[PDB]
């Protein structure tokens, strides 16, 4: 599931015009637009951290997980934090960071995000710790631990099956649960699309700044597309009918820019929201939906970080 | 007074090796607050470890009726 | 009964203080409003810009021309305006669309957390839900959620299942506790220990596959009864 999208920022007379200052002072006549602009990019800039914020930090502790990692027969090394790594993340994080991938300022910029990936595996970090040493009671309330076979008689009582179904066959469970696991990693190494949504905003957000750049230098049925070379051939008078013509051309382009930023930040914002409900409802807790939580029935799930994502294992 | 930060340039704050609630966002996990102007890397939380072990539990003794407000 | 009462009532007065004392509380009612009075303040001033002509003023443009160039000004002041209204019903479009959406949430949550309890976590209030109450506001909505919250919690030896006469006995509905000399069953979110019987326990196989059982009695409510 994406979460959000990059942040991003323009300059307003830079872009317009170009290193020329008397363009600037044709342009002081034509509106405020730049007002509009920056509000609305702002905007979605903080709707950007406002989106990670409300998916991520659902917890105000920050627990840890026990020195020793036995869980009677089920191995959580491939969701645990990896000390070894100076990044202290897991393997599965790592495949996905690696599995997910020119410089020039005219104008347009990026602003890096507020929370860094850090504290997002920080974040998971504790999600993990919380919801494998305590079950989910630390959803709501003070944190109380449970041995991990009991919490899975719990979850196996409230999906309609007896205790003795899994204290009877924990062995079996664990290994194919351990089987699972390795599958899983297997099959997302292997498959070059499993991570399509991600890179596909990725690309939507490049290729759409690049169509931006790129737009620049088109005449607008002027005789030039050189503003310099327009100030440097004619009279003022008809130079100014010139670039009159080329800022509102330019300026019809940035505004379509504006509002296919809004549209994208807004399908995103909701995008951001099913995650956040998804975190609450299959994560913390329990849930009895169906498909909600995965196919068939639902037992637990488990956060991993991605690039401008998240990734959940039912 | 100068202070280099990966969104930029930081003039007129000083950096403190202590962490507090960020107040002021900034970028890069860097924030700003007042108390002078001083510049942090905000905390994430309070850290807690649980007792976890093979055969032990917790269980509540008491409750608390809570209202919650949703605008 | 009696604590919960005043427990309540504690937490309704807490919550009128709270509202009467926080100013940040109602910032979601508040943008909705700051941002449509910003925006419509932003349409009027665009009227006074001149959009390139040499003249921000109409009847000026009228008056001090000739037709010939007066038309190629009239038509730049009405192409600039009729764009800038056209980015505002864009930005009230996608305005309208969000609010819509917010309250289609809202109506969810009134038809599940009011008319019902849910038992989703965390859709309906922090802890476990028990009930909610509705109240208006400007352009707005406030729901009141009542919720429970475990606390004063305390430590315990648990065992999986209790080994009796070659049986292996497991809780009905609650779990296995001990002190440390004598062994209870006890509900899952209160303490509250009980005698284990034949009643709330039930038995499923010997004691020699599962891992952790531990040795102790199984008292029997009809032995008594037939003893006398
Ligand atoms: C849990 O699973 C991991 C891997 O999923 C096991 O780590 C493997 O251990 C063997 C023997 O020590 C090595 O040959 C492999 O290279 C390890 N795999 C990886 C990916 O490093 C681990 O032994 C299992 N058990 C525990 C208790 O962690
Ligand atoms: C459960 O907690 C409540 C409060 O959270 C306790 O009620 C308080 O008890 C103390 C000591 O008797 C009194 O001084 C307070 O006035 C009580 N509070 C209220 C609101 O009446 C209650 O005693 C606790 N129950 C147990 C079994 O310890
Ligand atoms: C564990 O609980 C049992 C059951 O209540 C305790 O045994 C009884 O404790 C009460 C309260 O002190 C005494 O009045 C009874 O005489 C005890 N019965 C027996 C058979 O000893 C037991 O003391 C508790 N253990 C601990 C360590 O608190
Ligand atoms: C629970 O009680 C049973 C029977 O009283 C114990 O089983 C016996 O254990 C001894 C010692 O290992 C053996 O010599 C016997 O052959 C066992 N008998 C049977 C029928 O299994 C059992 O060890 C006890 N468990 C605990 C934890 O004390
Ligand atoms: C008791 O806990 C330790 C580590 O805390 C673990 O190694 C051991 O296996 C546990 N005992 C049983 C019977 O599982």
């Amino acid at each position: 599931l994406p979460v959000s999208m990059t942040k991003t920022s323009v300059d307003c007379t830079m872009y317009i015009c170009g290193d020329s200052t008397e363009c600037s002072n044709l342009l002081l006549q034509y509106g405020s637009f730049c007002t509009q602009l920056k509000r609305a990019l702002t905007g979605i800039a903080v709707e950007q951290d406002k989106n990670t914020q409300e998916v991520f930090a659902q917890v105000k502790q920050i627990y840890k997980t026990p020195p020793i990692k036995y869980f009677g027969g089920f191995n959580f090394s491939q969701i645990l934090p990896d000390p070894s790594k100076p990044s202290k993340r897991s393997p599965i994080e790592d495949l996905l960071f690696n599995k997910v991938t020119a410089q020039k300022f005219k104008g347009l910029t990026v602003l890096p995000p507020l929370l860094t990936d850090e504290m997002i595996a920080q974040y998971t970090s504790a999600l993990l710790a919380g919801t494998i040493t305590s079950g989910w009671t630390f959803g709501a309330g003070p944190a109380l631990q449970i041995p991990f076979p009991m919490q899975m008689a719990y979850r196996f009582n409230g999906i309609g099956v007896t205790q003795n179904v899994l204290y009877e066959n924990q062995k079996l469970i664990a290994n194919q649960f351990n089987s699972a696991i390795g599958k899983i990693q297997d099959s997302l190494s292997s498959t070059p699309s499993a991570l399509g949504k991600l890179q596909d905003v990725v690309n939507h957000n490049a290729q759409a700044l690049n169509t931006l750049v790129k737009q620049l230098s088109s005449k607008f049925g002027a005789i030039s597309s050189v503003l310099n070379d327009i100030f440097s051939r004619l009279d003022p008078p008809e130079a100014e009918v010139q670039i009159d013509r080329l800022i509102t051309g330019r300026l019809q382009s940035l505004q379509t820019y504006v509002t296919q930023q809004l549209i994208r930040a807004a399908e995103i914002r909701a995008s951001a929201n099913l995650a956040a409900t998804k975190m609450s409802e299959c994560v913390l807790g329990q849930s009895k939906r169906v498909d909600f939580c995965g196919k068939g029935y639902h037992l637990m799930s488990f956060p991993q970080s991605a690039p401008h994502g998240v990734v959940f294992l039912h | 007074n100068v202070f280099q930060t990966r969104a930029g340039c930081l003039i007129g704050a000083e950096y403190v090796n202590n962490s507090y609630e960020c107040d002021i966002p900034i970028g890069a996990g860097i924030c700003a607050s007042y108390q002078s102007i001083i510049a942090y890397t905000m905390s994430l939380g309070a850290e807690n470890s649980v007792a976890y072990s093979n055969n032990s539990i917790a269980i509540p003794t008491n409750f608390t009726i809570s209202v919650t407000t949703e605008i | 009964q009696k604590l919960i009462a005043n427990q309540f009532n504690s937490a309704i007065g807490k919550i009128q203080d709270s509202l009467s004392s926080t100013p940040s509380a109602l910032g979601k009612l508040q943008d909705v409003v700051n941002h449509n009075a910003q925006a419509l303040n932003t349409l009027v001033k665009q009227l006074s810009s001149k959009f390139g002509a040499i003249s921000s003023v109409l009847n000026d443009i009228f008056s001090r021309l000739d037709p010939p160039e007066a038309e190629v000004q009239i038509d730049r002041l009405i192409t600039g305006r009729l764009q800038s209204l056209q980015t505002y019903v864009t930005q009230q479009l996608i305005r309208a669309a969000e609010i819509r959406a917010s309250a289609n949430l809202a109506a969810t949550k009134m038809s599940e957390c009011v008319l019902g309890q849910s038992k989703r976590v965390d859709f309906c209030g922090k802890g476990y839900h028990l009930m909610s109450f509705p109240q208006s506001a400007p352009h707005g909505v406030v729901f009141l959620h009542v919720t429970y919250v475990p606390a004063q919690e305390k430590n315990f030896t648990t065992a999986p299942a209790i080994c009796h006469d070659g049986k292996a006995h497991f809780p009905r509905e609650g779990v296995f506790v001990s002190n440390g000399t004598h062994w209870f069953v006890t509900q899952r979110n209160f303490y509250e220990p009980q005698i284990i019987t034949t009643d709330n326990t039930f038995v499923s196989g010997n004691c020699d596959v599962v891992i952790g059982i531990v040795n102790n009695t199984v008292y029997d409510p009809l032995q008594p009864e037939l003893d006398s």
